[PDB]
C-alpha cells in the first residue's frame, strides 16, 4: 500500500455488480478503492509534466553599464544630439539645464542637455517564463492491489503498476497477475488551465531557493521590469531600470537601481513550488479527473486451503493508524500458500463478528503475505487471529466518524471547487443540482470580485452588510446582508 | 519600479507552497508595532471618537476602522 | 562674484551706518552683502565635514549560508537535539513532521524534528551607518570682494579667502588685501541637528550610485533586517532574511530570502545624498546663523581721475542676469588707472541717474577689471559708458518685483524653519514675535503628528474641519476648523 | 522584511534628493492615471454621495476622500 | 516729396514754442511734418532688416520611401523583429496578421508582422523657419525737405538723406544741406514685437510663390510634419508622412501620404509677405515710435528779390492730390534766384488771403524749382500766382472734413494698437487716460481670449448676453448683459 | 478652393479600405481625448448651464449638444 504511507486518505466503495467509479485524483493524495466481494486498489496521480517546454517573456533582474556619454548646447543654438541616440542597446534622456558666461556660454537661460548609456542584464540575473502544450503534457497515474505485502516509501515494489495519458490514448487496459485486469480512463481535458499557467525560473544554480514557481499568467504580463523575447540581442524599455540624477551646467550623472531579486521573491507570496529534472518540467499542484472500470477483477485463493490455527506469530503487534484503522503484521510456520482466519468480537458478545476487512480473503504466500487492515467500532475489543488473541481500544466515539469524514469533504471541496461534485459519483439528481449551484455562484464571484484583495474584499463584506443594516427596505436590507455574508464566507470563511 | 502582490484565488492544488500570506492574523501584528512607534499620537484618534460618536456600538466601529486601516496609509 | 555663477541669490542691505549683519547661510546659497559707501562682498558656504566619524550599527542586506543539518525523532521517543542549538553564527527552527512504518517508526502520529544553518554577509553586501561629532565638526565659509574683474566658474580667483570653524573657534578676520579687513562670527550651535542625523554607506566602490545617504536617527533603528555592532564574530536576529520549508517526513528545507539593495534603495526615496572623499565624509544640506561686521573695509581708489570718454568699446554687450540684474564687460585704451563714468536713464524724463550700481566705484587697473553690474526700473532706459550707449528694456512691473521677493521668503521659510527669522540685523518686536511663536506652532506639529505620513496627515486635517463644521458649540467648531486648516497649511506647504 | 518608506518632513534641504518621492504633486497624477484606464470608476463614487448625503460641504468632502484613497483598493 | 506718391498720407502739425514731436512710422505710409516759421519735411521707414538671420526647425513637405523590408511569425513562435528597427531616418509598425493552416502555419489564429521602411525629405522640398536677433536688427529712416523741385517715384532725388538704427545708436544728427540740421532718435527695442515672429520660407526657384511668409512663432512649433535642426541626418516624427495597409497573410504596404505643399500655402491664409535680397531678410510690415527734434533747421533764399509779375507761364496746372492739397508748376522766364508771390482769393472775401501754403517761400533757382502745393477752404475760390489766374471749386465741408481726419483715426487705432497713443506730442491729460483704458481692455481682452476663432467669439458674445436677458436677478442680468455686449464690440469689425 | 469629403452609404464590401474611412469612432476618440487640453473651458460651461437651466432632467441634457460641438472650434 501507499495508502498507509501518506497524510491524506478518502475511500470509495461499489454496491455489488458496479462496474464503474469516478475520481478526482490530486497530486499527493490518494484514494482507497473497493467493492462488495471484489479486492480493493490504491490508486493516485505520480506527476503531471513535459519535456522542453515553449518560451515567453525574459526579464532582466539587475542592469549593468558600459560607455556613458554627456552632450550640451547654449540657450540659442538648438537641441543637442549624440550618435548613440540612434543604435540597439542604448538608454537616452533629454533635459534643460542652467547656463551663464561663467560656463563659458554666450548668454544666460535654459540650455539642453542629453546623455547616453548601453544596457545589458547582469550575467545570470535573468527571468524566464515558460508555458505548457496541451498536445504534450504528460499525466502519470499508478495503481497497486493490496497483494499483503509491506514494502518501505524508499523501496520498489514488484506488484505496482504504472500508466501514462496524453491527448492520443484510449481506455487502457492494465494487467494485475493473478488478481486479473483493471480499466482505466483520463479526461485530459479536465485539467489545471494552461491558460491561466506559466512557469517562472530563476537561476539554477541557487543551493537554497525552489527551482521554479506555478505563476498566474496575467500577472507575469503585467510586469514592469525590462524584458525581451528569446534570439534578440537588445532589451525593450530598458529606461525601466535606470534613473537619471537633475543636471549641472556642464554634466550629469546615470544611477542604476540595482538588482531587484528581494522585490520578486517578496511579491510571490503564496504561490506553489514546482520542480525541474534535466529536460523535464514538473508541475507540484493540480488535479485529473478519471473513471476506474471494476470489470475483470479476480478475488485471489478462493480456491485455497485455510490455515492450522495454531502456528501463527505476531511479526508487528496492532497499532492505530492515525486514519482510524487498525494494522498488524502475523507470520506463520506451516506448509504454504493457506488461508488467515482473522475475526473480532465486542468485548460482552462472543458470537458476533464486527472485523470490516479493508482487504478481502487476505493469504500467505510462499514469497511473502501477513499484513492486515481492519476497522472496528468504538471501545473495547478482542481481535483473533487463529488461536492469537489481543486486547485493544479504539478511541473516539461515532459522533467523532462523521465529524472527521465532513471536515475531510468541506476541505475537498475548498480546493477542486466546481469539480468536487464527481468524487464517487451516481446518477441521483443532486450530483446535478450541487455542479450547477457551483457553476451559477462560483461564476458570480469570480467575475465580480475575483482580482480584489482579501483585506479590501473584507472591507467590501463588511461595507456591504453595513448597507444592509443601514437600508429602509427590509427585502433588500436582507440581501445586502446575505450578499455581505457571501464576501465574508468567501474570506474569513477560508481562514481567519 | 514597482511588482504587484500576486496573492489572489490561486492555482492552489494542495501542494507546498511558498512562504504563506499577511492575512488578518499577521495583519493585526502591523496595528500593535504602529500603535507602538507612533505612541504618542494614539490617543487622538480614541478621544475624537469618544467626543464625537453617539452610541456605544458606532463609536467601537469606527475607532477599530480607524486603527485597522492607519499602517496602510502611515 | 562667484554669485553670477549660480541659480539661487539673495541681495542684502545695511540699514545707514549699521555696523554689523545677520547672515542664514544656506548650502549651495550664496548672499550679496552691500552697505552706503562701502565695497560689496560675497558669502557663501562650501562644506560642512569630519575625518573619520564614529561607526555605529551595521547590517546584511544578502544572506549566505552554508553546513546545514536536520535530525527527527520517532513518535512518542522524545525530541531531537543537536550540538549547533546553543551556539552562536546559526539559525534553528524545530516542528513536527509526520511518521509511520512506511519510514521506519515504530507508532504513527506526530513525531519531531529540528534543522540548523551557519550565516554570514556576502564579503561586500554590508550596510553602515555613521554618526557626527559636535567635538570636530568643520564648516568652510569663503569670501570675496567684488573687484570688477570677471573670472570663469573653473578659474582660480586670486581675491578669494577662505575661513575654517569648528567648535574650538568662534571668530576670525580675513584681509582682502586693497579692500582692508573683513570680520566673521559663526556658532557650531544652530548648525544642522547631529542629533538627528545618520550617514548611511553601501559598497563605496560601485560606479553608479551615490557613495552615502542623510537618513535621519530613528529610522536607522527602527529597521528590521539581520544586525551587529563592530568587531563581533555573529549577527542578531538571524531568522530576518533565512525561512524554512514545511517538513517532509525526514526533511526539511533550507531558503534564502535574497539580496535585499533594490528595497532599501526603494525605501530611501526623498532623503538628500551626502559624499565621501577619501577620508572626509561631507554633507551636502545644511545652514549656520553668521554675524558679518562691516567696520574695517576700505573703498579702493576714490583718488583717481575719470577715463577719456572717446576711447571706450564693447566685449560683451549687455545681458540679463536671470536674477533681475543687467551685467556688461567693457575694454578701454587710454591711460590704464582712472574712474569709469557709469550711468543710465530712464525714457520721458530728465537724465536723473537710475541705475543702482552694485559694485561702486568700478574702473579698469593695469591687471585688468572692466565688468559691472547693476539694477533698472521697468521700461525702455538707455545706459551710457563715455560716448558708449545702448538702449534697453526691462521686464516685469513693481507689483511683480514685490511678489517675487514675496516667494523667495516663502521658500526660506519652509526650507530652514525656525532659524529663517534671523536673516538682517533690523530686529524690531515683529522678529522676535516670529521667532517665538514658530517655536511653540512647529514644536507642536512636528512632535504630534511629525512621523505620519502625508496622505494620512490631509484625511486627518480634513476630518477636523469635517467634524468642525458638525459642532453644536461654537468655540469647539472654530477651534476643529483652525485645528483642519493648520494640519493642511502644515502639509501642503511641502506637498510641492 | 517589510522595510517602510522614509517619512518626507525630516532632513528637507537644498541638495539633491536621490528619487522625486511621494507628495500630493505626485499623487495627484496617480489619481488621474487610475482614473484615465478605470473609466467609469469615479461615477458610483460622486452619483450614489450626491444621491444620499445632505449638506453640500460634507458630500464634497466625502467624494474628496473617497477619490484619494482609490489607488490604494487594490 | 514722396508723399505725394502714397495713399497712407498723414500731416503732423505745431507751435515752434514746442521742438520735439512724436512721430509713428509704420512701414509703407509716409508722414509730413510742418510748424511755424520751419520748412515742412517728408518722412518715413524704408527697411526693416537683419543680414544672415538665425535659422530654427526645418519641417518635410514630400516624403521620399526607399528600401522597405517585411516580415513575419506562426501564431505561437514569438513577436517578429528586423535589424533595421535600431536604425537612424526609419520608420516602422507592428501588428497581428491573421495566420491559417492553408499559410504554412501549424495554427489557426493571430501571429506576428513588422514592416520597416527607410525616410528622407525630396531635394528642394524643405520649408525652414527663421527668426531676427534683437542686437543685429537695422531700421532704416529717410528725410527729404520740401524743395520745390520734383522727381518722379522713378529717379532719384538728390536732397534725400538716409540714416540706420541699432540697439547701439544716438540722437543722431542729419545735415540736410542748406536746410541746416535735424535730430533723430529711435525706441529700437519697443518696434515690433520679436517673440512673436517667425520667417517661413519654402525653396527659391518658384515663380508665382511668394519669397518668404510672417508667420506667428506659436503656430510655428505646431505643425504636425517630419523635422530637423541642420547638419542632423535623422528626421524627428519620420511618421507622419506614412501609414500602413491592414495586414495580409505576409504582405503589409506603405502608403506614402503625398506633397503636403497645397496644404501649407492654404493654411496661411491672411498672413503678411516678406522678401530676400541675396543675405538680407526684409520685412513688409510693422511700426517704430519716434522723435523728431526740429531745432536746428534752417529756411532758404529769405533774402532773394520777387518775381516781375508778367514772365510766368502754367507747366502743370492746377490737379487735385486725391489727398486734400491741390498742386501745380510754373515755368519762369525772368531773372533768378528769385520769389514766386502766391495768393487765393475765396469769392466774395477779397480782404483776406486764404491760402494754406504745404511749402513755405517758393523760389525758383538757376538749375530748378517751381512746384507748389497747397490747401484751400470749401466752395469757390480763385488761385493767383503773379499776374497769373486760375479758378477753382474745393469739395466738401467742414463736418465732412472732420469725418474724414476721424476715419483715419480709427485706421491708426486699429492697427497700431496702444501705441497709436504716441502721434503728435499732446501733453492734455485725457491721452493718458485714453492711453491706459484701451492698454487695460485690450490686455484683458487678448490674455483671456485673444486665440479664438471669429465665429466662437460671436457665439460666445451672443450666449452671454442671451443669457443676460433670461437671468432672475437684475444686477445679474447687466452683469452678463455688458460681459456679452463687450465681446462683441470688441470682435465684430472682421467680415463674412 | 475646396475638395469637401464623404462618407457612410457609397459603402463597399469587406474589401480593403484607404486610411481612416470612418466618422463616430473618429468623433468619440476625438471628444474623449480633448478634455486634457482645457479644463476651465467646459468646466465653467457646465457651471453656467448648472445655474441657469431650471429643472435637473434639461439641466443635465442640454449641455451634451455644446460638448458634441466643442472640438469643432477648439
Ligand atoms: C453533512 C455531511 C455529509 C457527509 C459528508 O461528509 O459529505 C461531504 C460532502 O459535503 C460537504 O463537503 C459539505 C458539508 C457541509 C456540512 C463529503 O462527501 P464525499 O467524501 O463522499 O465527497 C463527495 C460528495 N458529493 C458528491 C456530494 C460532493
Ligand atoms: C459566493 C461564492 C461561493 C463559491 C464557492 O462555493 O466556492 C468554493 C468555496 O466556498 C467557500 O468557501 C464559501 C461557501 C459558502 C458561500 C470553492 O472555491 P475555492 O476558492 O474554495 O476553491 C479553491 C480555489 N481554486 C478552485 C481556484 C483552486
Ligand atoms: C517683499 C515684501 C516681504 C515679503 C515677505 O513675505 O518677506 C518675509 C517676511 O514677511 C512676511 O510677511 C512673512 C509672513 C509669513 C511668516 C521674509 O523676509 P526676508 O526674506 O527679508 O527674511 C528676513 C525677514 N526679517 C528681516 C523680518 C527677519
Ligand atoms: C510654503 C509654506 C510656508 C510656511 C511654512 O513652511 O510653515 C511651517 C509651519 O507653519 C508655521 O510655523 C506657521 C507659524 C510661523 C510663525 C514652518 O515650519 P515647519 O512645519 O516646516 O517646521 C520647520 C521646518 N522644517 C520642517 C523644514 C524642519
Ligand atoms: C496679405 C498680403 C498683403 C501685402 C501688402 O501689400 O501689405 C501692405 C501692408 O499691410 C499692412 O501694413 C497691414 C498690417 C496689419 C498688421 C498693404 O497695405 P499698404 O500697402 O497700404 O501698407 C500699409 C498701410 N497701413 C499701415 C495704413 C494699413
Ligand atoms: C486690420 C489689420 C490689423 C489686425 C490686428 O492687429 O489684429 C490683431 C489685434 O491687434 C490689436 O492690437 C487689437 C487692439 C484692440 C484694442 C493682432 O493680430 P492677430 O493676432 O490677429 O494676427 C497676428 C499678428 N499680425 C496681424 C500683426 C501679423
Amino acid at each position: 500500500s501507499r495508502c498507509t504511507h501518506l497524510e491524506n486518505r478518502d475511500f470509495v466503495t461499489g454496491v455489488q455488480g458496479t462496474t464503474r467509479l469516478t475520481l478526482v485524483l490530486e497530486l499527493g493524495g490518494c484514494v482507497t478503492v473497493t467493492a462488495d466481494g471484489k479486492p480493493s486498489l490504491d490508486v493516485w496521480l505520480d506527476s503531471i509534466y513535459q519535456e522542453s517546454p515553449a518560451q515567453t517573456r525574459e526579464y532582466c533582474l539587475h542592469a549593468k553599464l558600459t560607455g556613458t556619454k554627456v552632450a550640451a548646447r547654449c540657450p540659442t543654438m538648438g537641441p543637442a544630439t549624440l550618435p548613440e541616440e540612434h543604435q540597439s542597446g542604448t538608454v537616452c534622456k533629454r533635459d534643460q539645464s542652467d547656463r551663464g558666461w561663467g560656463n563659458h556660454c554666450g548668454l544666460f537661460g535654459k540650455g539642453s542637455i542629453v546623455t547616453c548609456v548601453k544596457f545589458t542584464c547582469e550575467d545570470k540575473k535573468k527571468a524566464t517564463g515558460h508555458v505548457y502544450d496541451v498536445n504534450k503534457i504528460t499525466y502519470t497515474i499508478k495503481v497497486e492491489p493490496h497483494t499483503g505485502e509491506f514494502v518501505a516509501a524508499n523501496e520498489t515494489h514488484s506488484g505496482r503498476k504504472s500508466a501514462s495519458f496524453t491527448v492520443s490514448s484510449e481506455k487502457t487496459i492494465l494487467t494485475l497477475g493473478d488478481y486479473g485486469d483493471v480499466s482505466l480512463l483520463c479526461r485530459v481535458a479536465s485539467g489545471v488551465d494552461l491558460a491561466q499557467t506559466v512557469v517562472l525560473a530563476l537561476d539554477k544554480t541557487h543551493e537554497h531557493l525552489p527551482t521554479a514557481w506555478q505563476v498566474h499568467r496575467d500577472w507575469f504580463n503585467d510586469l514592469a521590469l525590462p524584458w525581451k523575447h528569446d534570439g534578440a540581442e537588445a532589451w525593450n524599455e530598458a529606461g525601466r531600470l535606470v534613473e537619471f540624477g537633475t543636471p549641472h551646467a556642464v554634466k550629469m550623472d546615470v544611477f542604476n537601481l540595482g538588482d531587484q531579486t528581494g522585490v520578486l521573491l517578496k511579491s510571490l507570496a503564496g504561490v506553489p513550488v514546482a520542480s525541474i529534472e534535466g529536460t523535464k518540467y514538473h508541475l507540484k499542484s493540480g488535479h485529473v479527473t478519471c473513471e476506474v472500470g471494476l470489470e475483470k477483477l479476480k478475488m485471489k485463493g478462493l480456491t485455497y486451503t485455510v490455515c492450522d490455527k495454531t502456528k501463527f506469530t505476531w511479526k508487528r503487534a496492532p497499532t492505530d493508524s492515525g486514519h482510524d484503522t487498525v494494522v498488524m503484521e502475523v507470520g506463520f510456520s506451516g506448509t504454504r500458500p493457506c488461508r488467515i482466519p482473522v475475526r473480532a468480537v465486542a468485548h460482552g458478545v462472543p458470537e458476533v463478528n464486527v472485523a470490516m476487512l479493508i482487504t478481502p480473503n487476505p493469504t500467505m504466500e510462499n514469497n511473502g503475505g501477513g499484513f492486515i487492515e481492519m476497522q472496528l467500532p468504538p471501545g473495547d475489543n478482542i481481535i483473533y487471529v487463529g488461536d492469537l488473541n489481543h486486547q485493544w481500544f479504539q478511541k473516539g466515539s461515532s459522533i467523532g466518524r462523521v465529524l472527521q469524514k465532513t471536515r475531510k469533504g468541506i476541505e475537498r471541496l475548498t480546493v477542486l471547487g466546481e469539480h468536487a461534485w464527481d468524487f464517487g459519483s451516481v446518477g441521483g439528481v443532486m450530483t446535478s443540482i450541487g455542479r450547477a449551484m457551483h457553476t451559477v455562484l462560483g461564476g458570480a464571484f469570480n467575475t465580480l470580485l475575483g482580482g480584489v484583495g482579501f483585506l479590501p474584499k473584507i472591507l467590501l463584506g463588511v461595507a456591504m452588510a453595513w448597507l444592509g443594516l443601514n437600508m429602509r427596505n427590509p427585502t433588500l436590507s436582507m440581501g445586502f446582508l446575505l450578499s455581505g455574508g457571501l464576501v465574508l464566507a468567501m474570506t474569513l470563511g477560508v481562514g481567519a | 519600479v514597482l511588482i504587484p502582490s500576486h496573492a489572489q484565488r490561486d492555482l492552489t492544488g494542495r501542494g507546498h507552497q511558498w512562504l504563506e500570506g499577511e492575512a488578518v492574523k499577521a495583519h493585526l501584528t502591523r496595528v500593535e508595532g504602529w500603535v507602538w512607534k507612533n505612541k504618542l499620537f494614539t490617543l487622538s484618534l480614541v478621544m475624537v471618537a469618544w467626543l464625537m460618536v453617539d452610541g456605544l456600538l458606532p463609536r467601537i466601529l469606527i475607532v477599530v476602522v480607524a486603527l485597522a486601516l492607519a499602517p496602510a496609509y502611515a
